[PDB]
């Protein structure tokens, strides 16, 4: 895990939370794109954000992302009961021989 | 619709081989590269291997290089993973993902369902 | 790098290709060929023949 | 004179198939790749599919891949487009165009007349 | 429509008008060519300019075009009444899986 | 010695056909492709058409495609050019040239004498 | 004529002259070979140089050729009375659908 | 044991024809192509001609094409080389070799004893 | 003689000699095989090495060869009195219309 | 049964239905013609389409078909009550020693 | 009627007219010869051309013919008053069980 | 023996053993099929797997196999007492003039 | 596991040639570049040569440039070092290493066993 | 050993062209840039031109820019200097030097023999 | 010798755009930056814009920033100036000059012929 994420983030329904994915001069600070994935408790990962700003068709407007310098962030506005999942950031690290590098993963708990 | 269905899992004692598969439908298989990604129980995701669309170039993770082999059969729309000399730490759920490239880095737009491989004695 | 097929390529035939017969081909008979009777041919094989006594 | 004439349009209920064709004359059909381009009523142009000169390679737009199928018959100088599981969003005028390539991108150098495909219930 | 265009341009007969087609760093800023098509109201599109400067035999000398940076422009000098048509810019976008990407399309109305 | 002889030229009014021939001797005809090149009176050289050694592929200049037809007969060692819908721009001297290829481009090693085709009314 | 040649070049007998052939990035600058032909006033063309450096058996050592960058040159040393002929440079253009592309044609006259 | 026995040489004044032969034994003649190679006195080896197993394709060296004729008789297990209009440069020792093909190029595994043709005035 | 060979090489009995065969980018640098022949003073050539590494039954283990880049060399160890012969390399050249192209022919002299 | 056919299809009177025959790279995708036969519930089969597009005189214009790639389809428009029969597809398989290969057989039932 | 012939052609006296017979890949394009017959209005058809180039002694030298690909033509020069007759093209079809196949036939009219 | 096999493998009854066959770029890597044969100690060989995946009627479902790249293998599950036999892999090698090439032969020993 | 094993060493008199090899296993050979490093007896290490993963670029040390030649063959997973006109100063133990790159400088993660080359008379 | 051999000099009247060349051996030509330096008879050294290793960048002295052109062909290890519109003060001995760079300035480590180019009438 | 030739002038009503070009010859265009300098009739000189050799950097005067555009094409040796929304105050003679730098300030070594732009109603 060359990318670092907080182990958990929580919030009551209705407000906005942020998931950070800090990197270094070799992966995020080297100009490589950052993508985000969502994994519900019993299913496979689903693409959430690509190109640091774009989202696929199925993803609603609540999720948005941005990056600056060597760090990236995921903003989730208006928490719902269905947003409880693990969120992974993915990039490319120049110091390795792998196509992708994943973050630690942040578990989002909605305080119902 | 893009459909990726995987099989070939099960239980295998450490030290011997196993072969996975990922059958595809709903898109032109010979136009895309593919990935393998695994997730240890309770842990995060880990990239494993990639194969080019024509099968010319293969890349592997450092922890699986020399043991795992990735290949494809364009006439059957099937992606394979030949896993040799299995160890205990190779116990995870394996996914097949379709490769996509945006500007300077790649991602996976469509994922499989996943198959569980357990190495135990 | 990009692992996918490139759709931005020339889809037309190349006129700048060698138009002559290749001297570097195998001149020997092929031992890997179907040695069987090919059960797919015209079974009514009277298509056209010389109707005279001599060719 | 390059002539591209299309046929096979009409009105089709959503959910079933329709097949278009683009008969050609005035050039060597087997030397060129072909495109399909559609234009919804009152909208702009949208690229649909391409096929290589020998049919070895096919590319599709993301919105029609898995449903449409482009093919050619060099012995009859005819281009085909098999459209399956038709939706209402597929109602447009379809054009067959002849492929050309300049330096780093391709264009369409002669176009057909166009045919109207209507999907409604 | 990765390439954006003005929705309408008008001008009096005998003068010069300009139709622009600006894109991003992946299609026009990446070095790919820009081609122009003309669609008269009741017929199929016809090729107007290819290779950013070249025109076919049927296209008169009035039409011309060029590109610089991430923008491409079509210059029409000395308008006629028969120049009323939709104009589309076409290029290749590196971020998609398609051979062509078209612009929105600009309708030219000559103030006769 | 390689000896290419042309015939079939003459004076024809515009709008109808004319068929040339280039009979060859002194080499194996079926091992080589052939070209047609025309030179307008007082102008430079212009490539017209090519044909493969087996006749599988044909290529034509943009100004003559759809009207001209190139064909060969490997049993008579004779090359043909069928020219239909003649225009006044087609008045020139036609040469048949034997094909050759060096590294990345092809040339013509032996040429015919040439024949004059004129179109006027 | 995508290849540009000077309409005429002259020189006194016994001296050296050079015929140039300038192309673009699609024909000569792309790495394709340049071949030269010689046409006497009343006969068909004869191959002169192929492969940018090589010559047939009948061609004497006086003629020589070379290429570099976007241009190619044909060098003639020791002009004689019989060298009055048209010289054509031929290559392949990536932007067309033809096997050969020729130059304009340079007429060489020795001041005899 | 493969045997290639040659004959037909001798002294011929320039301007007329000579025919060689290469009798074969010890292998299936009709399954293999054959070559002709020559060596001028004190010089190296020069490839001359080849013929296919069925006789469909013939290839000649540029210095001998149009004058030499290679043919085979599958019923007598014999190979011919018909030389017409001999030049003084054609004096050498003529060998027949059996064809072979490894991956991308061919060679000759069995050679004949050789026959010597002198042409002089 | 497209393939270049040194006209003669010699060595003392029991030592190693290396015969070279250098071509161009069309025959050996284009990926084609190189085959070696041996000709005693009064007999027809015999096949020595084919496929750049393989040898027939009659050839002993002393003869060996390989190829790399544009150069292919024949390595002979344990020189004997019967090793005096002409050694040719043979390949296929893409630029002509012949099946085989030979080398000049080296003579091996054993310093007995 | 290397050719796969649906066991049963249905269609209301006057509607259009399709009968598909799926083969492989050895029978249909290898360039062999597909032929269709119609068999009434109580008599022998009768030729319906030969050569993938051609029909005999007896067959009405309602029956038509075509092939593409590794699949074939028989199209029946304007369904009638007398159209209730078993429809078979026939081709030639390269990997066997039989002149004909038949499919599973499709039963057409009209929802009167 | 597998062969196609124009219903009627016309021309001035002494001029050249072209009568064409267009076949398919099974009859003319399959390599089979084409034979031409000239039928006078009041008598049986007479042999005109056989072997695609050969004519009987009675046929004058004005009549000539050739074939290419899937089409054949009859070239008549110097039209005369006695040339008014019906012309038929004949070949052999592989897909039928008939020795000869006859085209529609061309009625030749001379504008006397 | 162009194809290489391990001389002997073994496994206890009821377990899964895997017999491999390693080839080259000319026989297996060129796309030619691999066929397997089983020879009991006192009888002739019997076809086991043809077409790299297919099996005859008499062969049980226990035997299976596939190829990848330059190697193919025969997977046997559920070892039994009668599985004591010699196993041979066969393909066609492009480099020789023979129809078949056999491997060395792998002996399977059931650890009873 | 990564295994690099060399051979081809021995004793050679000065002024002539010798060839080394380094056979590989346990990783994809065509995805990596390779180095050569030597160590004179009782001395430190010295960098000799490098080759790119595709073999397009080769770099040599100043003391060995023009005499040594590095090459690779991706079909046999082997690396070669052709030594020509060896000098007495060339006696050392030669290692083959696998190339790695971190930020701005490279290193060798996996080394071979070493082979000894002695130049003496 | 680095060898730099120049050729192509002689006597030429003013106003016309001449072409120099510098053949190389003993080092990897495609890894180094080159220089041209000339010395008028009885005068000092003067820098003329430099070409990059790939030929991407060219630089000329102010007194020769627009008239001279430097070029290289890495496949034959040859360096060229095309001199056009030769003037009287262009008479000097020309050297080809191998480029080198230390910290902030470049030098030449290996030089050629040099050829005399004389411009007079 | 350095030649700068300008074209594209004329009379244009205010509020619209006109394009200028400065073709270059006699030097390597890609090695130098360029300038635009204008002179209204009867006034002095005014600096307009500068462009770097690679086009990465662009500068404009305060009175023309946001309305003018400077660009270059290194493959045609031609400099451009796109002036949008021309005003009456823009009437002047425009010069293209080659950039030069001495120690701490820049100067223009060579100037073009100049072109006149007239903006009036």
């Amino acid at each position: 895990s060359v990318l670092t994420q907080p182990p958990s983030v929580s919030g009551a329904p209705g407000q906005t939370v942020t998931i950070s994915c800090t990197g270094g001069s070799s992966n995020i600070g080297a100009g490589y794109d950052v993508h985000w994935y969502q994994q519900l408790p019993g299913t496979a990962p689903k693409l959430l954000i690509y190109g640091n700003i774009n989202r696929p068709s199925g993803v609603p407007d609540r999720f948005s992302g941005s990056k600056s310098g060597t760090s990236a962030s995921l903003a989730i506005t208006g928490l719902q009961a269905e947003d409880e999942a693990d969120y992974y950031c993915q990039s490319y690290d120049r110091r390795l021989s792998g196509s992708w590098v994943f973050g630690g993963g942040t578990k989002l708990t909605v305080l119902g | 619709q893009v459909q990726l269905v995987e099989s070939g899992g099960g239980v295998v004692p450490p030290g011997r081989s196993l072969r996975l598969s990922c059958a595809t439908s709903g898109f032109t298989f010979s136009n895309y590269g593919m990935h393998w990604v695994r997730q240890a129980p309770g842990k995060g995701l880990e990239w494993v291997a990639i194969i080019w669309y024509d099968g010319s170039r293969n890349f592997y993770a450092a922890s699986v290089e020399g043991r795992f082999t990735i290949s494809r059969d364009n006439s059957k729309n099937t992606l394979y993973l030949q896993m040799n000399s299995l160890r205990v730490e190779d116990t995870a759920v394996y996914y097949c993902a379709r490769a996509a490239y945006y500007d300077t880095s790649g991602y996976g737009d469509y994922w499989g369902q996943g198959t569980l491989v357990t190495v135990s004695s | 790098a990009n692992p996918n097929a490139n759709p931005n390529a020339n889809p037309n035939a190349n006129p700048n290709a060698n138009p002559n017969a290749n001297p570097n081909a195998n001149p020997n008979a092929n031992p890997n060929a179907n040695p069987n009777a090919n059960p797919n041919a015209n079974p009514n094989a009277n298509p056209n023949a010389n109707p005279n006594a001599n060719p």
